[PDB]
């Protein structure tokens, strides 16, 4: 699954 | 400005995207949906997969 880190 | 997730807060920390391309929320904070790491395969949010 796509993830992001902010 | 935009808010996300089941908690309706701004982006922070690590977030995951629902694999339902029709999801109305799309992005979720890992902690809000019980995740510790990136799912390697499919992942659906609690609203799409109740
Ligand atoms: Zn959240
Ligand atoms: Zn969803």
């Amino acid at each position: 699954a796509r993830t992001k880190q902010t | 400005e935009p808010t996300y997730c089941i908690c309706n807060q701004v982006s922070f920390g690590e977030m995951v995207a629902c694999d339902n391309n029709a999801c109305k929320i799309e992005w979720f904070h890992f902690g809000c949906v019980g995740l510790k790491e990136q799912p390697k395969g499919k992942w659906y949010c609690p609203e799409c997969a109740t």
